[PDB]
């Protein structure tokens, strides 16, 4: 090793983790709902129609 | 009725999967972090 | 399975249902009552006549 005071792949670890966090709280979110819309973060013509 | 279903509907089958798929890569990238902080810790080998 | 928050395989069974207890009624109503017209919510030609 040479460099301690930066650990970039910690946080290229730490950005992947983050990504698919949010993608595990969209599915949870989902799941739980019945809806596929669910408050359209989501797509807003699908719920204006 | 049928019609608004398909724009709105959960289709557990896909959500089912999405999940297990990120609860995979979230404990995979937990398992790599872990694994990637001890990088750091060779120093002291050097250093004594 | 895919979808819970609407069944239409049961809406449309129902709908069918409710189609054939018109029918039901009629000719229960109509087995009842010794009439064929029977105060003519259907055909009026044949009640005039």
């Amino acid at each position: 090793a040479q460099v301690i005071n930066t650990n970039s792949l910690s946080l290229i670890t730490q950005n992947n983790i983050n990504k698919n966090q949010s993608a595990l709280s969209s599915s949870i979110e989902r799941l739980s709902s019945g809806l596929r819309i669910n408050s359209a973060k989501d797509d807003a013509a699908g719920q204006a129609i | 009725s049928e019609a608004q279903s398909r724009i709105q509907d959960a289709d557990y089958a896909t959500e089912v999967s999405n999940m297990s798929k990120a609860q995979i890569i979230q404990q995979a990238g937990n398992s790599v972090l872990a694994k990637a902080n001890q990088v750091p810790q060779q120093v002291l080998s050097l250093l004594q």
